[PDB]
């Protein structure tokens, strides 16, 4: 009942790298397995498949270079040699059909695991604060969190239990390559200082900044 | 090969009006009718609405409905709403042994019109320790606003053309607004050689302003 | 045959 890709990381182009999928709540004895991708801003593409019994299928543009095995609980995704067009999020799902009929859908999906395949090396982000020009009642503070490889990073405020009034922007990714959004709460002027807590997995570092009017 | 070409790439549609996406095999599919459909929120994983071409899955809402067979399929949004801002995608199945067993189409992306709201808009000055960095950022922000906008940075009065970047949060699921950030970056020479910096918003023909002067904060 | 990816 539920999937959960892992190993998304910087890649070097021209090296491999090994995806898994661990699988929860069924066998893969019992369940075909398929992996899906997404390059960023771009559309999903079909790459393979591994039936029950082990017969696996590639897209002809994937064939000899994608290799798919698996286990009754995991499920993996070999890339041989890796080049920048593989620079996507990579799903994998459920296949859905049983010995009577075949439904043609993917209908279980992970939440996929990112993967940058390209030169740098991981970079921790620089987190700023935001706040207006120099008391007004109602303020909106934040974090800039900037020139960081690979995504992701995760912004949370006062350690996940400021939810209320938090805006979190969409990456983009700069012209060197790197990385940067920003994450804006709105407090009142009655409020405590608010923090922001940045996490960069790519370079085990957590940073906190806090911020005040 | 087998493909599957997905029409419109883009439809934008009022609160409540009806959107139909068209998927066209350029074979005929596995078992004629295996074209199933996906919706993808913005950073989320895709979710299956329809398959089968006319069977809506688990946890989808009745005004999603499909229709087709052979080698056209349609998805329709009969009333779309807020929520349903999202990417979709049609999947086809095909016989493995004369061409890749699935593909996808390219996608449409569905933009839903809500209620016109104007922003407001925020400025944010670079925090003193970003400068001997080399580099300095400046942070705009258009909030909740619905159409589009269209933003203009301008420093000493010049229109800047270059080192603007800009990032829109996902359409908001009960009112379909949008938030912007647009970021300015400029070497420390150059932010400390100027004064006066402006973000301009604009909606239609009505703009917002919100400026700062270096010396000020 | 069938299923049809239970076949090369």
């Amino acid at each position: 009942q539920s999937l959960e890709e892992s190993g998304g990381r910087l890649v070097t182009p021209g090296t491999p790298l090994t995806l898994t999928c661990t699988v929860s709540g069924f066998s893969l004895n019992n369940n075909a397995m398929t992996w899906v991708r997404q390059a960023p801003g771009k559309g999903l593409e079909w790459i393979g498949l591994i039936s029950r019994s082990g017969i696996t299928h590639y897209a002809n543009w994937a064939k000899g270079r994608f290799t798919i095995s698996k286990t009754s609980t995991t499920v993996d995704l070999k890339i041989t040699t890796s080049t920048t067009e593989d620079t996507a999020t990579y799903f994998c799902a459920r296949v859905d059909y049983d010995d009577y009929r075949d439904w043609g859908s993917f209908n279980v999906w992970g939440p996929g695991t990112l993967v940058t395949v390209s030169l740098g090396q991981p970079k921790a982000p620089s987190v700023f604060p935001l706040a207006p020009c120099c008391p007004s009642s109602t303020v909106t503070l934040g974090c800039l969190v900037k020139g960081y490889l690979p995504e992701p990073v995760t912004v949370t405020w006062n350690s996940g239990t400021l939810t209320n009034g938090v805006r979190t922007f969409p990456s983009v990714r700069q012209s060197s390559g790197l990385y940067s959004l920003s994450s804006v709460v709105s407090v009142t002027s009655s409020s405590q200082p608010v923090t922001c807590n940045v996490a960069h997995p790519a370079t085990n570092t957590k940073v906190d900044k806090t911020v005040a009017p | 090969a087998a493909v599957l070409t997905q029409t419109p790439s883009s439809v934008s549609s009022a609160v409540g009006g009806t959107v139909t996406i068209n998927c066209q095999a350029s074979q005929s599919l596995y078992n004629n009718k295996n074209l199933a459909w996906y919706q993808q929120k913005p950073g989320q994983r895709p979710k299956l609405l329809i398959y089968s071409a006319s069977t809506l899955a688990s946890g989808v809402p009745s005004r999603f409905s499909g229709s087709g067979s052979g080698t056209q399929f349609t998805l329709t949004i009969n009333g779309v709403q807020c929520d349903d801002a999202a990417t979709y995608y049609c999947q086809g199945e095909f016989s493995c042994s004369s061409a890749d067993c699935n593909a996808f189409g390219g996608g449409t992306e569905v933009v839903v019109k809500g209620d016109p709201v104007a922003p407001t808009v925020l400025i944010f000055p670079p925090a003193a320790d970003q400068v001997a960095t080399g580099t300095v950022t400046i942070v705009c922000v258009a909030n909740k606003y619905f159409p589009d906008v269209t933003v203009t940075w301008e420093v000493d009065g010049t229109t800047q053309t270059t080192g603007i970047e800009n990032s829109k949060t996902p359409q908001n699921s009960a009112d379909c607004t949008y938030n912007l950030s647009s970021t300015l970056t400029l070497t420390s020479t150059q932010y400390n050689s100027h004064k006066e910096y402006t973000c301009k918003v604009t909606q239609g023909t009505t703009s917002v302003v919100q400026s700062f002067n270096r010396g000020d904060c | 045959h069938f299923p049809q990816f239970s076949y090369s």
